[PDB]
């Protein structure tokens, strides 16, 4: 009374694995998966597999990609369209190769980070005059978004009631719970995210009216931090 | 085991009606395969994922479902259809067929052509007598047939044999062979096989003498 | 064109393993999986298991631990084996070629079929004997006292096919099988065309070709 799995609906329990392997997602159904890797792709698909999947698509790998990350039998037509969209049904993230990238996009942040002293510091931090290094801000009024261009991914950026686009050079996606905001983490001989990242804020609904941003303020050499909250709503 | 259940067991249609048969799998499944298998051949596929025709397959049949209850429409039954029909559910492991249903076609009574053939010589040297009656070409198939020996009718000592239905003529064919030793064939002279079916207006007899 | 045949033994004992093949042509099995069904004699179909295009495998699990499949993909076959034999495990034997779409997976292509019987009785070739005809006439050949089945029966070399009828195989007190085939064919033409019945029990490796003429 196993469940058998189309080609297409164990792509997407394919691309969730990725996604909470990403830690994109905190949940995985992999029910059915491995006989569907057996027999769709001729091998097991195993936490080894999946990482070596995800390093080759955003990093090592070179060429055409096919639709499971590898660079009659179904996935025989590899792409040169430069993205993937990694979609479970439950969510879904447009992620780029990294051959698509003018070179490597992403930080080791298994080396040890430069340690950021507290300091004090005003717990507000307007919009529109921001001190702090790790983020840039730019608002277009015309179309009434807010772009946050994150400088030092490291240092977690907290959402409350924000309805969010994550801009990337490895995945787009978006992100509608409070809290730190996910990165994709790749494996390759230790763990990476992206360099920089974009938070695009659409102020043209109602649902951000009180979006806001809670983050360590990195100042300057020695570096310096403090609390503080950006209204962006 | 999903199990799927295929009503009714046989269906009777004339050329021109329509016909439609159901499987039902004892829990749901997403997609429902048929096949066609004709006697002496493999399965043929028919339909896949419950409504794409096979090709070749005419156009007169469809398919439909979801959930627990599938079927197999014929939009106006043809001669060529007489068959029998399987589901089969891909969406559970182990891949299960339904039992069949059986499609036979009705056509205007036909009587059969009657024929008696003889021990032939060489196997009466090696000491045995089998007499055989044909029933060629009739329909329905329902048929008595009954062996008189010197007028002494037979009981237990003969066998029969029917074709399946003809995909062409919707026709059948019977034997029915007696076997005796030798030494009881050389006792008797009449042979004689009687055939009864609705497209006699009475009994048809045919017979030999041994050895005439 | 794609194609599939089964081979195998049409008798084996109930202690012995059964052993067939699924010979292809016309595609790779490195592209596409076989499957193995059966069907009992005037039974339902019976799905056995899958070798996938890459090796891997997929028993019934009613039977995994009797069963085991292989390939040799450079020979283009296919391979089961079946241990533990039972008087039920009797069928026809089918391979079938996997087919894989988005949304589903099929059986698209079958083989003809090898017949399999269980049983510790011995073969035994049929006799053949003619039913000769004495405007339309009937004439066929017995075949009788044969074990297991099937027998295969054509006539004229299978040039002549219209008109025939071979019958289901009766199986007798003895244990034996026997059948007979007849054909009807024009009364006039009984001087001059030849009727030969061809007649093959492989499990025995009898070949028989019985002219059947009037008396
Ligand atoms: C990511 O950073 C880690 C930590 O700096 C690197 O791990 C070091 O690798 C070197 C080279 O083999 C070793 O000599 C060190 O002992 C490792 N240190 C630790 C703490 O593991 C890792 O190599 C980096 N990965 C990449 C791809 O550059
Ligand atoms: C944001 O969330 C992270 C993770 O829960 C936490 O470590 C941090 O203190 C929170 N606040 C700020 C300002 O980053
Ligand atoms: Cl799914
Ligand atoms: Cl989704
Ligand atoms: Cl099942
Ligand atoms: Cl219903
Ligand atoms: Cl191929
Ligand atoms: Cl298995
Ligand atoms: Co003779």
């Amino acid at each position: 009374m196993e469940i058998i799995l189309t080609l297409s609906q164990g792509l997407k329990k394919y691309y969730g694995k990725i996604l909470r392997l990403l830690q994109l997602t905190l949940e995985e159904d992999t029910e059915g998966l491995l006989e569907w890797c057996k027999r769709n792709l001729g091998l097991d698909c195993d936490d080894t597999f999946f990482q070596k999947r995800i390093e080759e698509f955003f990093i090592t790998g070179e060429g055409h990609f096919n639709e499971v990350l590898q660079f009659a039998e179904p996935f025989k037509s590899y792409f040169a369209k430069g993205f993937l969209s990694i979609d479970s049904g439950y969510y879904s993230a447009k992620c780029y190769s990294g051959t698509s990238n003018s070179g490597l996009q992403l930080i080791n942040i298994t080396r040890h980070s430069t340690r950021i002293v507290d300091t004090p510091g005003p717990k507000i931090t307007n919009l529109k005059t921001i001190n702090c290094i790790n983020l840039k801000a730019s608002i277009f009024k015309e179309h009434r978004e807010v772009e946050i261009n994150v400088l030092l991914p490291q240092v977690a950026v907290n959402l409350s009631n924000c309805h969010v686009v994550i801009k990337s050079h490895v995945c787009d996606y978006s992100l509608d719970i409070d809290g730190a905001v996910r990165l994709p983490h790749i494996y390759h001989e230790g763990v990476f995210i992206p360099g920089t990242y974009k938070i695009v804020i659409d102020k043209k609904n109602k649902l951000n009216d009180r979006c806001t941003l809670f983050t360590d303020c990195v100042i300057k050499s020695v570096l310096r931090q403090y609390k503080t909250e950006i209204r962006i709503g | 085991q999903i199990v799927l259940s295929q009503s009714p067991a046989i269906l009777s249609a004339s050329p021109g009606e329509k016909v439609t048969m159901t499987c039902w799998a004892s829990s749901g499944v997403s997609y429902m395969h048929w096949y066609q298998q004709k006697p002496g051949s493999s399965p043929k596929p028919w339909i896949f994922a419950t409504s794409n025709l096979a090709s070749g397959v005419p156009a007169r049949f469809s398919g439909s479902g979801s959930g627990t209850s599938y079927s197999l429409t014929i939009s106006r039954v043809e001669a060529e259809d007489a068959a029998t029909y399987y589901c089969q559910q891909w969406s559970f492991n182990p891949l299960t067929f339904g039992a069949g249903t059986k499609l036979e076609l009705k056509r205007t009574v036909a009587a059969p052509s009657v024929f008696i053939f003889p021990p032939s010589d060489e196997q009466l040297k090696s000491g045995t007598a089998s007499v055989v009656c044909l029933l060629n070409n009739f329909y329905p198939r329902e048929a008595k047939v009954q062996w008189k020996v010197d007028n002494a009718l037979q009981s237990g000592n003969s066998q029969e044999s029917v074709t399946e239905q003809d995909s062409k003529d919707s026709t059948y064919s019977l034997s029915s062979t007696l076997t005796l030793s030798k030494a009881d064939y050389e006792k008797h002279k009449v042979y004689a096989c009687e055939v009864t079916h609705q497209g006699l207006s009475s009994p048809v007899t045919k017979s030999f003498n041994r050895g005439e | 064109q794609v194609q599939l045949k089964e081979s195998g033994p049409g008798l084996v004992a109930p202690s012995q393993s059964l052993s067939i093949t699924c010979t292809v042509s016309g595609f790779s099995l490195t592209n596409y999986g076989i499957h193995w069904v059966r069907q009992p004699p005037g039974k339902g179909l019976e799905w056995l298991g899958v070798i996938w295009a890459g090796g891997y495998t997929k028993y019934n699990s009613a039977l995994m631990s009797r069963l085991s499949m292989s390939k040799d993909n450079s020979k283009s076959q296919v391979f089961l084996k079946m241990n533990s034999l039972q008087t039920d495990d009797t069928a026809m034997y089918y391979c079938a070629r996997d087919e894989v779409r988005r949304d589903y997976y099929a059986m698209d292509y079958w083989g003809q079929g090898t017949s399999v019987t269980v049983s510790s009785a011995s073969t035994k070739g049929p006799s053949v004997f003619p039913l000769a005809p004495s405007g339309t006439a009937a004439l066929g050949c017995l075949v009788k006292d044969y074990f297991p089945e099937p027998v295969t029966v054509s006539w004229n070399s299978g040039a002549l096919t219209s008109g025939v009828h071979t019958f289901p195989a009766v199986l007798q007190s003895s244990g034996l099988y026997s059948l007979s085939s007849v054909v009807t064919v024009p009364s006039s033409s009984l001087g001059t065309q030849t009727y030969i019945c061809n007649v093959n029990h492989k499990p025995s490796n009898t070949k028989v070709d019985k002219k059947v003429e009037p008396k």
